[PDB]
This record gives C-alpha cells, structure tokens and sequence, in this order.
C-alpha cells in the first residue's frame, strides 16, 4: 500500500521484478551474438546483410 | 566482429538549413561519430533521435551531447562529437559488464526509419558535417536511453517539481537540473527520501567519487553511480508521488534533463 | 504513420476466375466412381433375389 | 517487346554528395542511359554496381565507363554515358548471337536491392543527372560481367603479376593494363604461353583487327576478340599459375582492370 | 536504489574533545563521507570503527584514511575524507565485480551499536565536522575489512617480524610498513618465499603497475593487486610461520599496518 | 596467492653480446619486469619469446615492447619494461574479466624450455639487466598472444597487402602499420569491408575513444577495442581473402605488426 511521509525511510522496496526478467533476455541475446563470433560461419552470415532504403517492384505481360 | 563505416554524405549542409542523418536499417549502431567544422556545437540546434518518426532522445543543442559525454569522462575531441548508444560505464550484476553496456546499442531490426534530425543555425560560418558508424549485428531497438527535455521555473527559496512523466515500466538513470543558483536538492518517492537535502558541494563530491565530472550550472542526480542499471529509479505503476525539492538562490527557468530507460515500443514513451 | 521517401510498391496485373477445365475433370472422375457404386449395389440387390 | 522507362529522379544530386541509382526489382535491365551535365565524367567517382549490397562492377570514375564503351566502338554521345549490361559484340557458337548478347543482361529476379552508387566531386559546377532504362522480361541476375579494379607498381624493365583473383568457375573476358610506359606483355597459365611477349604495336594491331579501339596508355588483352564467350579464360580450380609479364619503360603505378564473368551468386565473387 | 542521507549532527565537536559518529542500525553503509574544517586530518586522532563495542578498524589519525584512499587512487578532495567500506577496486572471479566490491559494505543487521569514535586534538583551530551516508538495503556485518595497527623497532641491517596476529579463517589483503629507511622486504609463509627480497624500487613499480599510488615512507605488500580477494593471504590454522624480513638503512620505530579480512563475529578478531 | 620472484642473474650481459632469459618450467608467468640500464631499449635488438625452441612473439627492439604497453595506456617507467602476458584490458563476455585477462598468462606446464632471447647492441654504454617474475599456479601454455613481424613496401598512392599469414583456428587481435605517410586504411575479408577507408584522424579518434594511446607513425587496426576477444578476426579456413588497402603519401617500407592469438601448439603457428 502506498503512503506519503518525509525522512529517510527505514525499509525500502528492493524489488526489480519484471525488469530483471527482461535484462536476463538481453544477457541471453549477448551469448547468442558471442556464439556466432566464436566461429567463422557467424562472420560470413553478417556479411550478407546491408543497410539501405526500401525496395519497390512492378511487372506486367503474359509469359 | 564490428564494422566501421563512413556514413553516406549528409544532404544539404548549410547555415539555417534543417538536415538529417538517415541511418540504414538492418544492423545495430553502437556509436555514431559526428565530425563538425565551420559551426559550433551550440549552433547545431534541436537534435532529435527518431525511430519510426517518433522521438527517442532530444538535445537543445549539440553542446548538450558534448556535456553528456564529458560527465561520464568519455574521450572528448574538438571537431568531433559521438552518440554513445552503448553505455561504456555499465556494470553487470547477473551478467557481464559487456552485456550490460551493449544492451543499450541502437538496434534497427523491425524499424522503418532511423533518423538524427537537427537544425543548423543561421550564423554558422561554413558548416561541414560527416558521420562514421561503429556497427554490429542487427538487433531490435530494445533497451534504449531516452533523453527528455523539461523546462520549469525555479524560485529563490524552495521549488518543488512533481509533474515529471512516469512512463510505466521505464526507469530513470539520472536527472540534470540546469540552473545557476541551485544550492541543494532533495529527491523523494512516496514520501520516502531517497536523496536527503544534499548541498551542491556534497552532491558533487559523491559524483566525482564515482569518476564523473561535474557540469557547470548543473545539479546532477545520478541513480547509476555504480554503473548498476538496477540502481536506477524503477517507475512502478504504483508510485503515487515522485517529487523534487530544489533550494535555489535565484529566480530563473531551469532546464530539467531526464534520462529515461526502457524497451523501445512503437507506441510507447 | 511517418513521412519518408522509402516505399515498397507492387503494381501488377492479376487473373480472375476459371470455369470448364476443373469441371470436366471433376465430372469425369466422380461419375465413374458413382457408376462403380451402382454396380456394387446392383450385385448386392441381385444376390438378395437369388436368396428368395 | 521491350520497355523504355524514365527512371525515378536521382535523390540529392549536388557537388560533394554521395548519390545512388536505386533500381526497382522485378525485371531485366539491358541498358541504362545516364544523362549528365554541370559535371564531368571524371568528376563522378567511385561508381559501384551493387546487387544485394555486394559489389558487382567498379569504376574509379565515370570516364572509365566511357572508355569501356569506346573500346568496343559503341555509340558515344557527349552528355550521356550508358551501362551496357547486354554485350552487343557477343557472337553465338551453339546459340544465336542475340542469345549470347542478352545473356549478360542485368536480371533482378530474386534480388533484394539493385544499386548504382557513386560520389559527386566537390568541384562539380552544377551537377545534373537523370537515367533511362531499357528493360525486358525479368530474369535472375545469372551470367554477369564483373569489372574489378587492381593497382600494381610497374618497374622500368620487367614486372610480373600473378596474384590476380581466380574465382572458381568464373571467366576472364579481358585484362586492361593502365600505364603509360608498357612496351610489351606476355600472358601465361601453368607455364603455357597463351600470349607471347607481344609488342604494343602488334597487340594493338590485332585489337583493331577485330573492330576494337585502342585506349590511350592502355595495354588490352582481349580474350573475346571474336565475340565468343568460350574463348575467354576459364578459371579452373586446378590452375596453378595465372601470370602476366609486363615489359615497361617507366616506373609507375598501373591500374589493372580485369573483366570477370560468371553466374552471379549472393555469396560468390 | 541507494539512499543518500545527511547523518545526524555530531555531538560536542570541539578541540580536545572525544567525539563519536553513532550510526543508526538497520541498513548497510557502503560509504561514509566525513566533511571537516577548522581542523587537520592529523588533528583527528585515534579513529576507531567499533561494532557492538568491539574494534573493527583503527587509524592513528584521519590522515591515514586519506592515504588509504590515495593508495587506491580514489577521489581525494580537500575538506572531505570518505570511509570506503565497499571496495571499488574489487574484481570478481566467480561472481560479478559489483558483488565482490559490495561484499565489503558495512551491514548493521543484528548489531546493537555501530560507532566511529575519534579524538579532536587540543590545537584544533575551530573544528567543524559533519557526515553523509551512502546506504543500501540492510545486511549482516559479514565480510569486513579490519585495519589493525602494530608498532615495531626496525634496525639498520635486517629485521624480522613473525609475531603478527593470525586469526584463523581470516585473510590479509595487504601489509604497510611505515618507515623511512626500508630498502627491501621479503615475505614468507612456512619457509615458502611468496615475495622475494624485493628492492623498494621494484616493489613500488609493481604497485604502480596495478594502478596503485606509492605512499611516502611506506613499503606496501599488496596481496590483492588484481582485485581478486582469493589472492590475499588465507590465515590457515596449520600455518606455522608467517614472517617478514625487512632490510632497513635506519634505526627507527615502524608503524606496521595490516589490512585483515573475514566474516565479522561478535566474539571474533 | 601469487609469487613475486627475483629471476636468476642474466648470463653474460655485455655490449654486442647475445643474451637470454631462461625461465624455469613449472609455473605460470603473468608478467615479467625487465630492468635495464647502461643501454637503450632500442639497443636491445631481436627480442624473441621462444617456447620449446619455437618462436612465439618477436620484437625488432625492446622499444616496440614499450610502445605496445603505451598503446594500452599501461604503466610506463623509465629503466623498466614489462612483458604483459596477462592482458589487463580483457573483458569477459560469458566469463569474468579476470578469467579473460589471466587466460593470456604464460603457462609453462608440459614445456621443455621457455626463453626470452635478445641481442645487446655494440654501442651499449654499460648494459645492466635484471628480471622479476610475477607468477601464479602452473598451467599449459594454452591461449597466447603471438606478435609477428612483417616488412612490406608502400607506394605513394594505394598499396594492398593480402599475403598475411592466416593460421587456421587462430585469431587477429590487431594490426599495426608502422609508416610515416599513411593517410587512410581499409580492411576487408572476402569482399566484405569490415573497416571502411577510414582517415587516420578518424581511426585514431576511435582508438582514443576506447582508452588507447595513438602511436607515432603508426596506423592501428584494433579488433578488440571493447576488450572482447570474440570481436577479433577469426582466421576461419574458408576465408579466401584477407586484404588491407593502404592509402599512403610516401614511398617507404612499412613494418606491419600482427598480433595473433590461439592455443599454443608444439606443431602450430
Ligand atoms: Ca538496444
Ligand atoms: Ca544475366
Ligand atoms: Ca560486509
Ligand atoms: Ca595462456
């Protein structure tokens, strides 16, 4: 239950419930990145990906 | 392995112009080095980091980014200013330091647009700007630092600021009060005084005690002095009052900088 | 909804409808299948007459 | 039936800018006519043809594309430079000439991105660029010409170049040695002298003998003089030595142009 | 989240007075910032950290606390001296660095009294002392640093000190020999020479090699140079000899500082 | 607990002499402090670290070891130069920082000989050399840093170096180009540009950005800026091209330093 009061509170809430569960997920994905970096196949996979604008298409006719 | 790339040329770099650094989607941006000349950092106004058209972080001027880096004692070089998405000062508690630092990198996966907009002052001598990107494998935006700007009036005596946004699930890494006459500050949440009315000299001593540099005319309330993300303020959906009691000696308008943190959401903060 | 100069378009003709070819094939196979049913029902009907 | 289209406007065409000609995926590009004004072909640097972010062909400057076309005696017009993907000089051996020529067309089917990047020099007067596309029915990238750039120091006497890339399964249509003091050259593969130490005058005579134009300060080794693709060098996995013996009269830096050929692969040469 | 509190006013702060900093029991004290003025650190004598009336750490003068922090290259500021219970230099081996550093924090749970006693010299101009506490959630005293004082006569030639207390289960982080004429020192346990007769210049080089600052007229034997707690001397009950061989050039009285470590016990060391 | 030992006297230390530091087998050498006088670091030529007679690391002169330490901003002291086998800058990703740093220690278990050979220049005034060892429990040689020397000629324009040894399973921590006229460099593997043509000023800015010191007349390509070993170049067998494109302004011979890494083998690199 919430309450308003001045002075340094004797006991504080030291709970990092849902944030830690997420933080662990960030820690897990770091190990996945490291798993790729430990082998030569991981580096070659990242070489295939560029950073560019979106691509359009258009076609017509009867083949 | 990381990749260091010379970003594409910044379009229309001229005095009084509104330019943008459009980042290619696909990978992760850990750091972005912006080289400038023929213009001052203070002449690069309204710096906004936008993800999918939405605002992530904001800087009144590029000089605020220089001060942000200076505070953490990061390498500062004239003619260059870096955007540190990855927080080098981070320390892991249940994970490695590297994981805790890289967790702040700007992932672009799933994004439609990633931009760094800004306006070039009209007084700019002969603006020249280029950018270099230190990237890594693609990741979702995920955990990001969201620098927000707020302007409030300070009195000569005691001022209280309790209307600071409290996005649910988000955290607060630090709060920077930009004013020239701040003597002491007190921070409390739900009556609980997490930071006693600490005198500037005392607050600044603790800051320096943790390898931080004190910024001029600024009262910094660092909630991550140890580098532990779990020490930051967790904006619990149950907090009833988030208050700041400022003891000033001048009557001025202070610029309150709040460094928020959270998993980026297309419809979030 | 944002504003950018990056779009992914796909403008192309598309066909509609189809009648006669699937029918002719799907009328041939069941009619034969039905005819086999009648032949089975007839021999069962005719054998019951033998048991009279 | 072919389709002649006025490609979309090239974004941000200005001096010192880095522009790109993003081609829509779906069809086949036989030829791309690039109109230019307010800038010289030599002022259009680092021309790169990229398929899915990977490099296909490279030109130090747009002037090299003009020389490439001039060599084959293709129609040259001031203010315009074309990208001939389809090779008009091709002659069929077991197929029609048309099939052999069209086989080099830039198919885009299965591609994610097709770009023609380049940088506009800062000295450019008032750059103006537009492009027109001569397209045909869609096809996979398939058989493509891969122009590669190499720089090597040439001595006054004899120099040998045996470190040229030998992508397996690929072919070599021609090799262009860009130097001002080359007297004679010899080409050999595994000790076999396919091209004797031919004097420049003699080599240039054979070139002209096949309707080709001799380029200034260039020693061209055309392996497809007849237009027959099967006369080109087939880079067999067993080849142990691919050597070039250059007899120069000057001490200079030569730009070696190698026209490779092969079925485009997302993870190939 | 940590809490920064302005400790209650220190009672009877005057020259020649015996004051004490009584700490409220319940939480954990990571750091205690003591502000002083109108008095020198050397004028604040006999500093004793007591838990339940028992001595934990002792400082002849407040200046020794300043030197303790200086050695680790911690932030030093005139007018303020901090009590670093949490050791910032700690590095984890099977746990995170943060856990290894915070493990030294002064927990007060289960305690009846927590005090920091000291005497103010009579010559003190106009003593003024205040304290600020950087606290965290309550924990038992647990693993604590126990600074002990020892005085021994050093000869001109060779002196041996083997009567140092060896509390069972405890560890030794470092040993500081305070003398002006120490040339070299040798450390051994059960005949085993863990530290050869190292010349001062050589010992001081290794210290600086690990980011430590060499103290004047001091020979420091750091057993935790890497920040690893498991590198310190483990006072096993079986140890038969813990000896120190000091090669001095002067005949003087040395103050031997021994930094012990162990789980605090109401009836222990 | 670590052991600090005063290594046995170095035999025959005189000008023009060829000496060696023979290390006793059995334990692990984390650091070796070499004290010198009556001779300059540049006068201590051809420094080789040999394990079982096989070369591990090589230094043209002892000055290169001083520069190696300076680059990482390690403690530098006149009259002493240390061999840092344990890499203090290492950061753990799935292990502690301490484990990642100590993993580079020079284990001697299973070894027959461990030597540090070098030649004393004839001009040496009055050479005087001694060594101290910071050792720990014995371990196999295991993961070690293998500094290799290469000499290549540079042109004024572009120079490409693709003949660097690619020992299978090994990694590359960094590459140091020692030349006075290097403007920019580009690094690529199999066509992939991991390091764009970065200008010296830009490359040096990133280096300093990570706490590194820029060495005079050197272009450093640090693949472990974050301290993460898995960011280094993994010399995978399927690699077909490891190229370096150097843009110089002078025609000179450069000394290319390559810091390799891998599990030491009796029959390996
Ligand atoms: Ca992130
Ligand atoms: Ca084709
Ligand atoms: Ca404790
Ligand atoms: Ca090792």
């Amino acid at each position: 239950v919430p309450t308003s009061v001045p002075t340094n509170q004797s006991v504080w809430g030291n709970v990092s419930t849902g944030l830690d569960a997420l933080i662990s997920g960030w820690a897990r994905v770091e190990q996945i990145k490291a798993a790729k970096a430990s082998t030569g196949q991981g580096r070659v996979e990242q070489a295939m990906t560029p950073e560019l604008d979106n691509g359009a298409a258009v076609v017509v006719e009867a083949p | 392995m990381r990749s260091f790339l010379n970003l594409n040329s910044i379009p229309n770099v001229a005095a009084g112009n509104s330019c943008s650094i459009k980042l290619p989607i696909g990978q992760t941006y850990e750091v972005i080095d912006l080289r400038y000349s023929g213009v001052t950092p203070s002449q690069i106004k309204n710096v906004r980091v936008e993800l999918d058209g939405r605002l992530l972080s904001t800087y009144k001027t590029l000089n605020d980014l220089i001060l942000e880096n200076t505070r953490h004692k990061r390498k500062i070089k004239a003619g260059v200013v870096s955007f540190h998405f990855v927080r080098p000062e981070m320390k892991g508690v249940n994970v490695t330091d590297l994981v805790q630092q890289r967790m702040f990198a700007l992932g672009t996966v799933g994004l439609t647009t990633c931009e760094i907009k800004f306006d070039i002052d009209e007084a700019a001598a002969g603006p020249k700007l280029s950018a270099i990107a230190q990237k890594s494998v693609g990741t979702a935006p995920s955990w990001l630092t969201m620098r927000r700007n707020f302007f409030k009036q300070l009195n000569n005596g005691t001022t209280e600021i309790a209307d600071l946004p409290r996005p649910v699930g988000y955290r607060i890494a630090a709060i920077h009060i930009k004013a020239a006459g701040v003597d002491a500050v007190e921070f409390q949440i739900d009556g609980t005084k997490w930071r006693d009315l600490l005198k500037k000299a005392d607050n600044d001593y603790i800051l320096e005690q943790y390898g931080k540099a004190v910024l001029d005319n600024t009262y910094t309330i660092d909630f991550m002095l140890e580098g532990d993300v779990y020490q930051s303020v967790l904006l619990d959906q149950m907090i009833q009052d988030l208050r700041l009691k400022i003891d000033s000696t001048m009557d001025e308008q202070a610029e309150i900088i709040v460094e928020y943190m959270g998993v980026w959401s297309r419809n979030g903060f | 909804t944002p504003e950018l100069d990056n779009g992914a378009a796909v403008v192309v003709e598309a066909p509609k409808k189809a009648a006669q070819p699937s029918e002719t094939l799907v009328f041939g196979v069941p009619q034969k299948t039905l005819l086999l049913g009648f032949g089975g029902l007839l021999v069962l009907g005719l054998v019951m007459r033998g048991n009279k």
